[PDB]
């Protein structure tokens, strides 16, 4: 297992977190979304 | 810039097969991570499927093993195969990278899937 | 190899910077949705 | 090499701190989300 | 598949120390940054520590400089070293990858400290 | 530790210009990516400006142009280049890398813009 080899797997799953990361966001992003909706709304 | 000119949709049957293309411009997919999303009428925006720099691939539980996410390097293309088409799939399609979301969308593609 | 590797590393780091941001832009909003529940 | 593994590093300590500041908040908008569905 | 095997949990006195050790098959501890978790009933679960590919630690401020998380890359296990535990350690204590805490959890190992 | 020590702020009229200066020690700014902040009395702090490892830049809507980081690897230091400054510009603006964010604030340098 050469250094190549253990930085492009670290990378590859730092880029696999990145996603999920983002993902997570955008569904509490709605919930933010629905709360504030929810407290402004007449 | 960064260009996007997402193809490849249009009107399918259920249980149809689709392949998206988004041709890229400015930066390299073999260097990129690269996102495909969707948004159907008056919904947020969905991440569909994932391709890291080094091919490694993950999907939304909405694909639950219908689509694969590819690209050629050479042609600086990536492409989403849509397999078991659904009517809930319809929506439209648009491919991204994670740094340019908050920047530029391109126009999509649409996809309409009836029964 | 080397110039994937770097790429890569800097797509990551913009997306971080980002992600960070969208977080602190989150945190403010749930913040004042906190003080809106609690005040008296 | 120094250069790459020491963005890398960085990185990573950076996701994981991402990532607790996600489930604290995960948390602080469950517990408002609750207070908005109760009886 | 992933396979987490939490192993070194038991019934330990305040002021004692446990090793807890994750033996990790199909993906390798020395490519991988590697998280350890906890979950008290009816709480949340929390990060306790983690070790980066390169080996640069971090922890949780509850863990105040009694934990010490490192790796064995021949055995692709993952220890954590607890001393001076208190009774607010107890807990179900879980190792993971960032990217499949989404995805799978092993059955954790139970660590709990009475005084 | 990690020493940041920012310099370069006073008072400017607006329109003026100024230059940060943020001397680091315990880490490389060439191996790192490296942040400037700023913080106006009672409000949030601001990302203002990122600077990748290799030497890509990011700025906040809120500089649109005016902003330029930079950084001499040889004198571990990053700047913060600030043209056609405003009166909303002022604040305390603060350097950190991302990494230590949670841990860790120099005193920052106070930026105050006059008509």
């Amino acid at each position: 297992l050469s250094l190549l080899d253990k930085i492009i797997g670290a990378v590859d799953q730092i880029q696999l977190t990145q996603a999920q990361l983002e993902e997570r966001q955008a569904e509490m992003e709605g919930a933010v979304q629905s709360i504030q909706g929810e407290l402004s709304k007449l | 810039q960064v260009q996007l000119q997402e193809s490849g949709g249009g009107l399918v049957q259920a249980g149809g097969s689709l392949r998206l293309s988004c041709a890229v411009s400015g930066i390299r997919v073999n260097v990129n991570a690269m996102y495909w999303y969707r948004q159907a009428p008056g919904k947020q925006r969905e991440l569909v499927a994932i391709i890291t720099t080094f091919g490694s691939t993950n999907y939304a539980d909405s694909a639950k093993g219908r689509f694969t996410i590819s690209r050629d390097n050479t042609k600086n293309t990536v492409y989403l195969q849509m397999d078991n088409l659904k009517p809930e799939d319809t929506a439209v399609y648009y491919c991204n990278a994670p740094q340019f979301t908050d920047r530029y969308w391109g126009q999509g593609t649409q996809v309409t899937v009836s029964s």
